[PDB]
RNA sequence: AUCGAGAGG
């Protein structure tokens, strides 16, 4: 219930971003770009929100934290900047 | 249903021959191949239009209405 | 389609100048890919080409009756008497370039049949369309401007891909979405909600 | 004569002309064949309006047949495309209007031929729209058969057109090509179970070129400049005019490319 | 057909009988019909249970006495090595049904393909009847220029397919091209 | 020997000698010690479960045991110098590329292992079409549903 | 920028297998046991007489796009009847102090073994084969 | 079962499909009218607003257009009928239902949905004619073919949904299948047949054809490869023109029984830095396989490069084959007379052996083996004799077949055909099998009423001596028909059974997935497996690799 | 139904230049021309005649799709030599050959008797 | 049968071995019989193997025969999928078939259960026992229309 | 039309399989596909 | 809508 979160120290989730979570982050960022939300990377000849989200992922500027659940209910939180994308 | 105007492959006009072609085989007991040669349809593409086609028009004519 | 079970859909149409031409100028009405034949093992298509060419040149109807002693060698002897190659293979020239084709090409007259299944008659599409009332879901059939069924197998094919939001959009927003009010103690739809 | 390509004509007929083309790259001859087949323009019925039809044949069927009927197009150059004219629908200068009316007065069936079609629009002293008859009897090509009590009446508008838009305007039926009949260039690989020479038929044109010798090596450098061809005319345009008009159509295409470049 | 003793076993039906049947075919003298042959006893009707007792021969020429340089192309036929056939098949093609009798050289093709073609003959475009223009039909489809097939079965004559065809003899090329 | 394994080490080796042009005559610059130490360090590096606790570490060691066997087979110190003229940079690049490929080769969490397995079995089953032993889709049905009777029960004794 | 190897070889036998244009040729270096060469040739392009003795040369040169041969503007690198371009895949030794060179000129395989030149025919992308009657 | 998990879907389409070699593998040929009917909601955005406005001025009937406009309040605006359809001024935040435009994610589906590869996301190219057009290489994972087949397409309606389709369901990602450790897509058509012919050392391209083929490659950098032969004439091997298509810095090695480094037979393959050193390309080289060419290119370079490679190979091979020509033929089926007579004496030897074995069975001299009926042993021996006869006749035909034989070309490439097809069409079609037995006596002691009583000879037993070319006898036709009918019955019942089996499998374990602790468990939490596959590694990366330690002698291991 | 009108393939359309010229990226003295509303008939002659000229290094044409009729021609020439000049020289030589052949065949036809 | 065995030198060798095949199976008596190798015995029937030896052995035999039916047609499937299904059957109690009874006896969510077969009866029994469904199953959220906790949906996304 | 005129249906030791007894009475190959195979045949 | 029939992969 309360304090279900695992502390940051000795995090046991995968350092690499699962393809599902990068896909979800790109989808949400493209959604908010199409919603006229502010963009934190300069754009060079791009009008499509999803490509902008990809560029932001490469710049790693997109702020969001993935809540990765565990079977017991404990959740580990990983910021986008901490996660590495290959 | 009626004699094709031109062979789809050859493009040469083939309708004008038909009326003579029949008379060629009935009047002189001519072979079909020799009749087609007399028509000048050397290629088999123009030959097939004459040989394979059948005049369904004649059956259609018989109905008075 | 033709006799012997060959089934075909014309992926494109070519004007006669684009298409390859034989030395005598005859261009094929249709052209079929070779690879369909070896798996079906239908020799009668090839012998029909041969005998139909022999019949067109000879003026004598070809005998396609089964259980009749017809030698392919004999029909090829007749075709050689006509002057065309015994196997029916004929030198052909590419239409676009005018150059002789390296491999000689086999073409002859053959019976073909048009089929009830017509592309223009079959095409169907649906935007936001009419919905059957009982399920509040798209009606059936092209005639009623209906919507295609999302099969259970298709549901699983999307499930294992991980497109959870795609499945949610396709299965909730795209069809029979609804909003209801439930009271906490009740746990049912009984609660009557007045929105105005 | 003139330095360049040279033609030696083996045979000639109003219908078919046989010739030998020399000192030519193959691409030129092929593109000329394509222009001759499709790109040469002629006159053909682009519109049919039927007022009465008692025949068994339906009107659309008949209209397709009428489109395929040959009409004289020797003076087609003086006529102008309907789309290029300023007429509302059609002009006497751009289109030729014909009328066809027939009734099966006889209990015996009366046929419809190309001799039965007549022209309304002003000729303006040009040889356009004359029905073409190669029949020995002089009767035109059959269109329909009429039993007693059957009447057909219609009006045709014939416009200028190019066979690329529809096969009807094509002025030629069969084009016969043959180059390298001995296969000295070896551009094709023969298929043979026992022997190529026995199974394969020697070409007629093959006899005109000099026979090869096996001992002589295959000339890599060799390229074929000698070609043998035969052209066929439906009778809408004479053979010589058909090939000359193909030449002129190709030169006009090239000139249009050059003119677009000058505008560039 | 019926086989009985003559001193070799010989087909009951003979040449003059065929000539009389052909003469009655030409007029359309005394009528020669299949009922006449049944009453004459030159032919019989066999159900499935009665077939068990009888013995049949595909080809009449098997009954004629036997006795090399046989042509290689001809299909291999086992010597019958049998006698006392009660009956001889009129012609093997009669086992095939109406849709199969259209198929050209089905003996040279695998049977499943013949089955598939028998399924497609129903879907084949064709002129169903000459009364089409007079008849009102919910759906009717007809070819612009129907043409008889170049190669025909003998049974096709009695199917009236040549008289009322349902396909076009198109020039067909087996070739590799653009890739469509 | 032929078994499904990840990272495809031999391909990395061909890429090694082509990416770094290799002169066969020149001796390898790699000291003998460095090859063994680097292979051990790489064995430590190829982690598949993130936890450092001893039981998850043991599961990780067992899980990567076979891959380590292959890695040792293709990275033997005699093998490295003899088969190819490995340089220190080439060996380190091979190590890093093997680690990267192994990391890519880990299953992405959240993937629906189930439906994928089910369809993986389903696809060839449709392809399966028609001597004394049950086979085909009837045999597969017998396998799937616990059958008190088998059509072809058989016992092979050795 | 000079030729890598020169020699004269006489063909022991010529055998084309499953190809009409391309034959396979076998030979050894004249007077030398250590060097022998076997390679593919287009006999239709250049007929190879049986028992014929022919001169064989390999040169490094004489990237950059190929230009059609200038009509005498650039002088011929060779009067040799036949020439090919090829690249080496691997060099091996049949024995210690015994060298073998492996090449493939446009898919036409070439193999020559010999110790008479070790530095030359060094592994490189560029290689040319020149053959005179 | 059918309304909660089988709901009919809005924004769907369906069409007869045909194949387009020029069309890119990733794309689908969506018809214009379909793209007109299909709408995507897009919020008006400062970057695209101009374009959006333009679409609304074109109108719904002509694409690119738009069918509907949604205000901030949400009251609908219909472009087909409205007084303001021409003077619209889009306020920010409004929705425009744009037509489906090129380079938009769509979901392409083949009807038997037994495979993830049957449902895959494609790019859209809007094309004139009404048939859906797909690439020839994408047919196999869908199991589709252009015999009249119909396929479905779906269009996402939200941005994160488009992103999910592009980031997960895209064709390039699904190019390497999880099952089989193998790619799905492969080059299997005329392209495969002609790639072998082009790679033949006999085949040589000419300068003009070389330039046209080089230009055909889209990513062509402009390098003109040096001709393989120069002085006699500038000629190029097909290997060079194909190597232009091979990406830089790729290395492939193929080993078979005859892959000498010399490689006189030209079997096997070697590619270094995208250059093909030796060999002739075939189905193993290109067609999807463990450690295949597509597999390597997908593994190292990435998916996009390998899809482009698909396209480039198809373009080059198709142009070359178009200019070279190819055909099946009746003469390709016809075999040499002497070889045919050798096949007939093979048949006669088989018949005599069967006769002698039957005669032994008549004398009761043979002794059965343990657990076997005498009749069973007789049936097995005769069956094996006839099988050997058919296979031997086919082998004689195959040795007699020449290299020019077109069926042999198709088989050598691997595009189509098999040894049994060649044998059945050429020499002998084999012995017919019904319910796992030779042809039985439906009538008592006679298979057919024409046959005599108690005949166990091969003609009565249903072995068809004649080939397809030679012509089947009537009895043989009926026997073959029985066999084919059993085949059709089996296929129908098999499709039903396999559908039920796949449904039960999918429903059984649909829940199971890898959780974030790498354990594989269900919703209740019960652990099916602690590590997926016991190693926790994705199946697409796995490929067969040899282990040197396990094999060999101890002495070789030491050395 | 969906089929484009036939007149499109022989006649130009609105907003369509007959020729569009764009230099090839990362190539020396090379440019691609998008002939619009044209077919193989026109392209083959241009390619062959450019190949005849020594100064024209490259000569090839392609159709991006058999559906609609357009063809791209790629030309690379010697430095100091404009590609458009090569194209126009090839065109003019083509025209001269056409005229010469037409005169010769007209004379032959007049010589012929039928 | 030809079988691979290690030679004295360690290389592959293949020595012929006599094997016996039986058309009936009574394993418990057969293994005790002398003259047979107790470690090499194998049976077609999985259930007898599970009863005689142990559940893991039965799992292995089950995977082996599934492998056999796959390889008879020449097709190949990677081990992980078959292993997942075999372990799905193996994990609970004895052996659980892929049938209506196989899934329904499981205590999973009621809706995922009702999807397969006996829909109304499963729902009735859930209603009578006042069974609580967690809604965590995929099919249950498919029916609910809510996005399933699958792939994309498994991880939550929170703002800074 | 003719093939529909000559139609047989078998409502339902294995009926679908073509039988030796069917020779000369039933067409060997004119059977519909799907579930109708074997049960329905043309004479 | 219901039921049924036929047909396509
Ligand atoms: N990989 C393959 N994909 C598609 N068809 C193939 C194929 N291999 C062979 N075929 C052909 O499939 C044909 C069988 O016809 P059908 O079963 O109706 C098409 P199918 O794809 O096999 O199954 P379907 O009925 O689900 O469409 C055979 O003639 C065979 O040549
Ligand atoms: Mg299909
Ligand atoms: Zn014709
Ligand atoms: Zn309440
Ligand atoms: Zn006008």
């Amino acid at each position: 219930l309360k304090e279900k979160a695992i502390p940051k120290d000795q995090r046991a989730t995968t350092p690499y971003m699962t393809k599902y979570e990068r896909a979800r982050i790109l989808g949400t960022r493209a959604l908010q770009i199409s919603m006229n939300a502010p963009v934190f990377v300069d754009l060079e000849g791009e009008t499509d929100p999803l490509r902008i989200a990809m560029k932001e992922l490469a710049e790693k500027k997109i702020p969001l934290v993935i809540r990765r659940y565990l079977p017991d209910g404990s959740f580990e939180d990983w910021s986008v900047e901490e996660l590495i994308v290959d | 249903m009626i004699v094709p105007v031109r062979c789809f492959s050859c493009g040469k006009v083939v309708g004008d021959k038909w009326e003579s072609y029949l008379n060629l085989l009935q009047e002189d007991e001519l072979d079909e191949g020799t009749a087609l040669s007399r028509l000048g349809l050397k290629r088999y593409c123009c030959r097939r239009m004459i040989l394979t086609h059948v005049d369904l028009i004649e059956k259609f004519l018989r109905y008075n209405p | 389609a033709s006799r012997h079970g060959q089934k075909g859909t014309i992926g494109i149409t070519y004007r006669r100048e684009d298409m390859p031409f034989t030395a005598e100028g005859i261009v094929p009405d249709l052209i079929i890919n070779p690879h369909a034949i070896p798996s079906r093992m239908t020799v009668a298509h090839l012998i029909e080409c041969l005998l139909s060419k022999v019949a067109a040149l000879s003026g004598n109807e070809g005998d396609a009756s089964p259980f009749t002693d017809i030698t392919v060698e004999g029909i090829s002897k007749l075709l050689r008497e006509h002057g065309y190659q015994s196997r029916g293979f004929e030198v052909m020239y590419n239409g676009h370039t005018g150059k002789k084709l390296m491999a000689q090409i086999f073409f002859g007259p053959t019976y073909y049949q048009r089929l009830r299944h017509m592309v223009d008659d079959k095409i169907h599409a649906r935007a936001r369309g009419p919905m059957q009332v009982l399920t509040r879901q798209p009606v059936e059939g092209r005639s009623r401007d209906g919507g295609l069924r999302f099969g259970e197998m298709e549901r699983d094919c999307m499930i294992a891909h991980g497109a959870a939001s795609f499945l949610k959009e396709r299965l909730m927003e795209a069809s029979d979405a609804f909003r209801v009010h439930i009271c906490g103690i009740c746990g049912l739809m009984t609660v009557i909600a007045k929105l105005n | 004569s003139e330095e360049g390509p040279q033609v030696k004509i083996r045979e000639a007929s109003k219908d078919n002309v046989d010739f030998i083309l020399s000192n030519v790259d193959l691409a030129m001859a092929n593109s000329l064949r394509r222009v001759m087949i499709a790109e040469i323009p002629t006159l053909a019925i682009d519109s049919v309006e039927v007022e009465t039809n008692t025949t068994v044949l339906a009107d659309e069927f008949i209209a397709h047949r009428l489109g395929l009927i040959p009409l004289q197009s020797m003076d087609i150059e003086q006529l102008e495309y309907s789309r290029d004219c300023f007429c509302e629908d059609h002009c006497d200068k751009c289109s030729v209007v014909l009328t066809l009316q027939a009734f099966g007065e006889s209990e015996s069936t009366t046929n419809v031929y190309s001799k039965d079609l007549v022209i309304v629009s002003n000729l303006m002293g040009r040889n356009i729209g004359h029905p073409i008859i190669q029949d020995k009897e002089g009767n035109g090509v059959l269109i329909c058969k009429l039993r007693k009590g059957q009447e057909l009446k219609l009006t045709c508008v014939a416009k200028k057109g190019i066979a690329k838009e529809h096969a009807k305007w094509g002025p030629a039926a069969a084009i016969e090509f043959e180059y390298d009949p001995w296969n000295k260039l070896k551009h094709t690989d023969y298929w043979y179970e026992q022997d190529s020479a026995k199974e394969w038929p020697q070409s007629k044109n093959c006899e005109y070129e000099d026979p090869p010798n096996e001992g002589d090596p295959f000339d890599y450098k060799a390229q074929a400049d000698t070609f043998y061809m035969n052209v066929e005319s439906v009778g809408s345009i004479p053979v010589d005019q058909v090939v000359v008009r193909g030449i002129d159509t190709l030169q006009k295409k090239v000139a249009s490319i050059l003119l677009a470049l000058t505008q560039m | 057909f019926i086989v009985e003793d003559d001193g070799h076993k010989e087909l009951k039906v003979r040449k003059g009988h065929i000539a009389k049947l052909m003469a009655t075919e030409y007029q359309d003298v005394e009528e020669y019909t299949w009922s006449s042959l049944l009453n004459e006893g030159l032919v019989e009707y066999i159900d499935a249970e009665e077939e068990e007792s009888i013995l049949i021969a595909m080809q009449p020429e098997d009954l004629e006495p036997a006795e090399l340089d046989v042509d290689p192309a001809k299909r291999i036929r086992v010597s019958h090595h049998a006698t006392t056939f009660t009956h001889c098949e009129i012609h093997p093609s009669m086992i095939l049904g109406v849709a199969a009798s259209i198929i050209p050289f089905p003996d040279h093709n695998q049977s499943p393909r013949n089955t598939y073609q028998s399924a497609m003959g129903k879907q084949a475009m064709g002129v169903f009847l000459t009364n089409y223009n007079v008849r009102m039909d919910t759906m009717a489809n007809i070819l612009y220029y129907p043409q008889k097939p170049l190669g025909t079965t003998r049974a096709m004559e009695y199917l009236k397919f040549r008289e009322l065809p349902a396909g076009q003899n198109a020039i067909v090329a087996i070739a590799c091209y653009s890739g469509y | 020997a032929n078994w499904p394994l990840p990272v495809n080490i031999r391909r990395i080796i061909q890429n090694a000698q082509q990416t770094f042009h290799i002169d066969h005559t020149k001796p390898s610059d790699l000291t003998i010690k460095d090859i063994v130490l680097g292979v051990k360090d790489l064995q430590e590096n190829l982690l598949v479960l993130r936890g450092k606790n001893e039981i998850i570490q043991n599961a990780q060691r067992d899980a990567v045991t076979l891959f380590c066997c292959l890695l040792r087979s293709r990275l033997a110190t005699r093998r490295v110098l003899q088969e190819y003229r490995l340089t220190k940079q080439a060996f380190d690049w091979v190590l890093s590329n093997i680690e990267a490929q192994f990391l890519r080769s880990v299953v992405h969490p959240g993937e629906m292992v189930g439906v994928l397995a089910a369809q993986s079995i389903g696809e060839p089953a449709t392809q399966m079409t028609l001597k004394k032993v049950t086979s085909g889709v009837p045999r597969l049905k017998e396998i799937l549903n616990v059958a008190k009777n088998m059509k072809t029960p058989s016992l092979t004794v050795y | 920028s000079n030729t890598l190897f020169d020699d004269i070889f006489q063909v022991s036998e010529v055998d084309p297998g499953r190809y009409n244009k391309v034959c396979r040729i076998e030979a050894a270096s004249t007077t030398q046991d250590q060097c022998k060469l076997t390679l593919d040739i287009n006999v239709e392009l250049f007929p190879v007489a049986a028992q014929d003795s022919l001169t064989v040369t390999i040169a490094s040169s004489l990237t950059r796009s190929w230009r059609p041969p200038q009509a005498g503007d650039r002088s011929l690198a060779d009067d040799y009847d036949y020439v090919m371009y090829g690249t080496a895949y691997k060099f091996e030794e049949v024995s210690k102090d015994l060298i073998a060179v492996y090449y493939s000129f446009g898919g036409l395989l070439m193999r020559l073994e010999g110790n008479y030149r070790n530095l030359n025919n060094l592994k490189q992308e560029n290689a040319y084969l020149l053959i005179r009657r | 079962r059918g309304n909660l998990m089988g709901k009919r879907v809005d924004f769907s389409a369906r069409t007869v499909i045909s194949g387009d070699p020029n069309l890119e593998l990733d794309q689908v040929g969506v018809p214009k009218s379909i793209a007109k009917t299909l709408t995507y909601p897009e919020v008006v955005t400062p970057y695209n607003i101009d374009r959006l406005t333009q679409l609304v001025r074109n109108g719904p009937n002509e694409h690119p257009g738009a069918k509907y406009v949604i205000r901030d309040s949400g009251d609908r605006i219909d472009l087909r009928y409205s007084k303001r359809a021409g003077d619209i001024q889009l306020q920010y935040g409004w929705k425009v239902e744009r037509h489906i435009m090129d380079n938009d994610p769509v979901l392409f589906n083949r009807q038997p949905s037994l495979h993830k590869m049957s449902m895959m996301a494609h790019r859209v190219k809007v094309i004139p004619y009404s048939t859906f057009r797909l690439n020839l290489s994408v047919t196999s994972p869908y199991n589709a073919d252009f015999d009249g087949d119909e396929m479905n397409l779906h269009v996402p309606q939200s941005e994160e949904t488009r992103a999910e389709l592009s980031q997960l369901c895209a064709v390039p990602l699904q190019i390497v299948s999880p099952q089989s450790n193998k790619p799905c897509m492969g080059i299997v058509q005329d392209t495969l047949c002609g790639i072998r012919k082009l790679t033949l050392r006999d085949t040589f391209i000419e300068l003009d054809q070389v330039l046209n083929m080089l230009y055909w490659v889209p990513d062509w950098d402009g390098v003109i490869p040096t001709p393989a032969i120069i002085k006699p004439k500038p000629l190029w091997s097909g290997k060079q023109i194909l190597s232009v298509a091979i990406p830089n810095g790729i290395h492939l090695q193929r080993f078979d029984e005859g892959t000498t480094l010399l490689s006189p037979k030209d079997n096997g393959m070697l590619i270094i830095d995208g250059q093909i050193i030796f060999g002739v390309v075939e189905k193993k080289t290109v067609g999807s396989s463990n450690g295949g060419l597509i597999h390597v290119v997908t593994r190292e370079k990435g998916p996009q490069v390998c899809a482009k490679l698909f396209g480039n190979i198809q373009k080059v091979v198709n142009f070359w084959l178009l200019h070279n020509g190819f055909s099946t033929g009746i003469g390709d089926t016809i075999a040499d007379g002497p070889t045919m007579r050798e096949i007939t004496e093979t048949i006669a030897e088989a018949k005599k052996k069967v006769l002698d074995v039957t005669k032994e069975a008549q004398a009761n001299l043979l002794t059965a083996k343990h657990g076997m009926t005498l009749r069973e042993s007789f049936e097995d021996n005769v069956v094996r004799f006839l099988n050997e006869a058919r296979d031997k006749a086919g082998r004689l035909a195959e040795v007699n077949l020449k290299d020019l034989n077109n069926v042999k070309q198709m088989v050598m490439a691997g595009s189509k055909g098999s040894f049994i097809n060649i044998a059945q069409m050429s020499a002998c079609v084999g012995q017919q099998s019904v319910e796992g037995k030779r042809i039985a006596f439906g009538f008592v002691d006679r298979t057919l009423p024409h046959f005599s009583k108690d005949d166990y000879s091969p003609e009565s037993k249903g072995f068809v001596e004649n080939s397809y070319l030679r012509g089947l006898t009537p009895q043989e036709f009926f026997f073959h028909a029985m066999g084919g009918r059993e085949g059709l019955i089996d296929t129908a019942v098999k499709t039903a059974e396999t559908g039920y089996i796949q449904r039960r499998l999918v429903k059984a374990l649909e829940d199971i997935m890898v959780h974030y602790d790498n354990t594989t468990r269900n919703s209740l939490g019960n652990v099916i497996q602690f590590i997926y596959g016991e190693d926790g590694m994705d199946a697409a990366h796995i490929e067969k690799q040899s282990l040197d330690t396990i094999g060999g002698s101890d002495a070789a291991f030491e050395k | 139904m969906n089929a484009p009108d036939r007149f499109e393939l022989f006649l130009l359309g609105e907003g369509e230049s007959k020729l569009k010229i764009d230099p090839d990226t990362k190539a020396p003295n090379a440019v691609v021309i998008t002939f619009e509303k044209e077919d193989h008939t026109l392209g083959n002659l241009i390619r062959a005649e450019l190949l005849n000229d020594r100064k024209v290094l490259f000569a090839a044409y392609k159709v991006e799709h058999p559906f609609f009729a357009r063809f791209k021609l790629r030309i690379q020439t010697t430095e100091g030599y404009d590609p458009k000049d090569a194209l126009k020289n090839a065109c003019n030589s083509i025209i001269n050959k056409l005229g010469a052949l037409k005169t010769n065949f007209e004379t032959e036809w007049n010589l012929q008797t039928l | 049968y030809d079988r691979k065995v290690p030679s004295p030198t360690g290389e592959y060798v293949k020595e012929p071995e006599w094997v016996l095949e039986t058309d009936g199976v009574n394993l418990s008596e057969v293994m005790t019989v002398p003259g047979i190798d107790p470690t090499r015995i194998y049976t077609n029937s999985f259930i007898d193997i599970m009863e005689v030896l142990g559940i893991e052995a039965g799992r292995a035999a089950l995977y082996k025969e599934v492998y056999n039916v796959i390889a008879s047609d020449g097709s190949y499937v990677n081990y992980r999928h078959m292993a997942l299904l075999v372990d799905v059957m193996t994990t609970q109690g004895g052996l659980t078939s892929v049938t209506r009874h196989g899934f329904n006896r499981s205590n999973t969510g009621a809706l995922m259960r009702c999807s397969f077969e006996e829909t109304v009866e499963i729902l009735f029994e859930a209603g009578a026992s006042a069974e609580l469904d967690d809604c965590r199953g995929v099919s249950e959220n498919v029916i609910l229309g809510q996005m399933a906790p699958i792939g994309t949906g498994a991880f939550d996304v929170m703002i800074d | 039309t003719l093939s529909h005129l000559r139609r047989t249906n078998t409502p339902i030791a294995k009926p679908r399989q073509l039988h030796n007894t069917h020779w000369g009475l039933v067409c060997p190959a004119e059977t519909p596909e799907g579930q109708a195979c074997g049960l329905v045949k043309n004479l």
